[PDB]
């Protein structure tokens, strides 16, 4: 079986530059028929693949002139031009010229965009939580952009290590900004030792770190 | 408009066998291939084979040569994939996608079926309010959500307003705690002006353990 090489594994691009992804088979594309068999489909966080050209340089139907592909034989060349937000996701290059198909390892495009300062907010745990054994406090950072944030969690003012998760979304498809959830759970027993509950973020659109915090029953 | 319509997420058994279904609607079932493409959880796309629904005749790619078949309804226009003795690497999302053969091409895909592979018991999750963070009579923006907490396998569907509010809500990916069981909250940011005269009910569904939840969040 041939290999087909993507490069490189991730793209970050500015809006409005042009983002170039490479795709290299150990073999020919190129049909005894004279036709190359050379596909591209975009496969966006979350959803379906989308097919976007195929037979190396044709546009699918509803696909944008800024997308354009290019190459022969064994390199091929995916450009995107005037990239925009909505562009965010994972390029696959695909060939069918020989037995058996097969996909490249996908190029992750991400989209580099100015800082962004993420907005904080901080959840007690529900007294439906509660009345069955467990509290989880969760602590929302949204819309912030790099994807680097610090968060810590004080519990009556002492730093807690070990009992929280974090998760961060995809860059948005409309702003390229990042949110993140960090959550704290303790047993009903353990929260209810303590009064204050405080997450404290640090991020590089901030000019100090931003703390919220409740006192629980409050 | 051409449509291809996938059965919901399975959780199996090492050792069973489970059956994925494909409706297609829109065009002339027979006249187009139906391909079988594997995504394991944040791994690249596979291309597994291909059944031409015209002569009933599939072909494999070679990891895929064994136990895997696949079958047609083609009354029903659908197309099946069928999966034997599952193992551990079979845990992936499937899609199907009909190839257009004028030029050799997938041009459109279902959404995909999650299976999960796993000696564990599905479990179902608990949902729990993440209250409006200010009252009515305040500015600006509030943030309010819901936590989904302890349940196996994936995937649960969240939605807000049965999908009327879309605008503004970030569903985060589910994360594991040393249980063995995920949780994942969703959230919305909406105008606190809102809060007295707009109710926001979040409706999980888990399909699995066959769990539909709508939590209504009220500050």
């Amino acid at each position: 079986e041939l290999v087909m090489t993507q490069t490189p594994l991730s793209l970050p691009v500015s809006l409005g530059d042009q983002a170039s992804i490479s795709c290299r088979s150990s073999q020919s594309l190129v049909h005894s028929n004279g036709n190359t068999y050379l596909h591209w489909y975009l496969q966006k966080p979350g959803q379906s693949p989308k097919f976007l050209i195929y037979k190396v340089s044709n546009r699918f139907s509803g696909v944008p002139d800024r997308f354009s592909g290019s190459g022969s034989g064994t390199d091929f060349i995916l450009k995107i031009s005037r990239v925009e937000a909505e562009d965010l996701g994972v390029y696959f290059c695909f060939q069918s010229t020989h037995f058996f198909p097969t996909f490249g390892g996908g190029t992750k495009l991400e989209i580099k965009r100015t800082v962004a300062a993420p907005s904080v907010f901080i959840f007690p745990p529900s007294d439906e939580q509660l009345k069955s054994g467990t509290a989880s406090v969760v602590c929302l950072l949204n819309n912030f952009y790099p994807r680097e944030a610090k968060v810590q969690w004080k519990v009556d003012n002492a730093l807690q290590s070990g009992n929280s998760q974090e998760s961060v979304t995809e860059q948005d498809s409309k702003d390229s900004t990042y949110s993140l959830s960090s959550t704290l759970t303790l047993s009903k027993a353990d929260y209810e030792k303590h009064k204050v509950y405080a997450c404290e973020v640090t991020h590089q659109g901030l000019s100090s770190p931003v703390t919220k915090s409740f006192n629980r029953g409050e | 408009q051409v449509q291809l319509v996938q059965s919901g997420p399975e959780l199996k058994k090492p050792g069973e066998t489970v059956k994925i279904s494909c409706k297609a609607s829109g065009y002339m079932f027979t006249n187009y291939g139906m391909n079988w493409v594997k995504q394991a959880p944040g791994k690249a796309l596979k291309w597994m084979g291909w059944i031409n629904p015209y002569t009933g005749e599939s072909t494999f790619a070679d990891d895929f040569k064994g136990r895997f078949a696949f079958f047609l309804e083609t009354s029903a226009t659908t197309a099946y994939l069928q999966i034997n003795n599952l193992k551990n690497e079979d845990t992936a999302t499937y899609f199907c996608a009909r190839g257009t053969t004028i030029v050799w091409a997938m041009d459109y895909w279902g959404q995909g079926t999650s299976v999960t592979v796993s000696s564990a018991s599905t479990k179902g999750p608990s949902v729990f309010p993440l209250a409006p963070s200010s009252k009515s009579t305040s500015g600006g923006t509030a943030a309010l959500g819901c936590l989904v907490k302890d349940y196996f396998p994936e995937p649960v569907t969240v939605s807000w307003n049965s999908g009327a509010l879309t605008s503004g809500v970030h569903t985060f990916p589910a994360v594991l705690q040393s249980s063995g069981l995920y949780s994942l909250s969703s959230v919305v940011t909406v105008p606190s002006s809102s809060l007295g005269t707009q109710t926001y009910i979040c409706n999980v569904n888990h399909k699995p353990s066959n769990t539909k939840v709508d939590k209504k969040v009220e500050p």
